């Protein structure tokens, strides 16, 4: 009778630790998403800055030579 | 419908008065022995606050077959994210220090067009 | 020009870049760990008594009594019903989403 | 499944804090309004703490 009442407190305790490795997991993951997201944000940012700085190079030198 | 624990469906299911949340009896229990709060919201509560063949050789064998080889593969998803959470966190500050390299880049190759006028 | 300015910006970016546990782990190798291959097979002239008791007998009264149909097609159905509401619930925040996207990009037009 | 209050499927069930049972939201708020109790229990029980 005590074989499936220590069956049932080993597996009360792979409950628990299930729960937590759960939580950090995507609690973790879930800072995976807002950086991916926002690296990507933050690359399109580099894409418009770099088009800039470009026309500012042939306006500049075009207006300079002449 | 189920338990926010082990991802069960209750036998005697019991829910906190603190947060909203049914859970299996058995597995509550402990966790108020273990540390007398709310496992979700990290509330205080305390007990009273709640409200033969294949059976014994293959089913109970692949019971702690899937069991084992579950939470190994797991822990080995744990570990991926750990392992490269820091690879986001770099190219994000790598893409940070850019922006900042073009911000002054930038504003001064368009203050230069307003010089030039001059 | 989604030909040539893309092509010719790509090339001045470019060139100033000239300028510039245990056993899961292990197991992912690609080799999954043998289980008992022993149940199924075993052999009546063949040497071990207790795989056919200890391993045959049991489990067959066991799935005799598991291998069911009391219940039969009402508890399968049941189930069947609860993952359409576990459905429709993503494709409405497919459209919440649809919706707040269209919005923002419809502010930068204007 | 049921709702003890009507004893239909309720369509929004809210769990009650006082006395443990699966009422619909749309009856027990009126249980609530009527006054501030649960019905089964006669225990005092308000709209936020149903959930």
């Amino acid at each position: 009778p005590n074989l499936l009442t220590s069956l049932q407190n080993e597996w009360d305790a792979i409950m628990l630790e299930n729960f937590k490795l759960r939580s950090t997991l995507d609690s973790l993951t879930k800072k995976l998403s807002t950086v991916m997201y926002e690296r990507d944000a933050a690359k399109l940012v580099a894409a418009q800055l770099l088009m800039e700085k470009n026309e500012d190079s042939k306006d500049l030198p075009k207006s300079s030579q002449q | 419908m189920l338990c926010a624990i082990s991802g069960k469906v209750p036998r005697r299911p019991v829910l906190s008065p603190k947060s909203r949340t049914i859970f299996e009896k058995s597995l509550l229990e402990q966790y108020v022995k273990d540390t007398g709060n709310d496992p979700i919201t990290n509330e205080p509560l305390s007990i009273e606050e709640i409200v033969s063949i294949p059976n014994l050789l293959t089913s109970l064998q692949n019971e702690w077959d899937a069991i084992m080889l579950e939470n190994f593969k797991l822990r080995s998803t744990l570990d991926s994210l750990t392992k490269k959470l820091s690879t986001v966190m770099y190219e994000r500050d790598a893409a940070k220090l850019v922006a900042a390299q073009l911000l002054m880049e930038k504003n001064e190759d368009s203050k230069d067009l307003p010089k030039s006028s001059q | 020009i989604p030909d040539g300015y893309k092509n010719e910006i790509d090339q001045l970016v470019k060139k100033e870049f000239a300028n510039i546990t245990l056993f899961l782990e292990e197991y992912r190798r690609k080799y999954p760990r043998i289980d008992t291959s022993r149940y199924i097979p075993n052999e009546s002239s063949e040497v071990s008594l207790l795989g056919i008791v200890d391993s045959y007998l049991k489990h067959q009264e066991i799935v005799l009594d598991t291998l069911l149909p009391q219940t039969v097609s009402n508890q399968w159905r049941i189930n069947n019903d609860y993952i359409r509401q576990t459905c429709t619930i993503v494709e409405e925040m497919n459209i919440q989403q649809r919706k707040q996207i269209n919005d923002l990009e419809i502010y930068r037009k204007r």
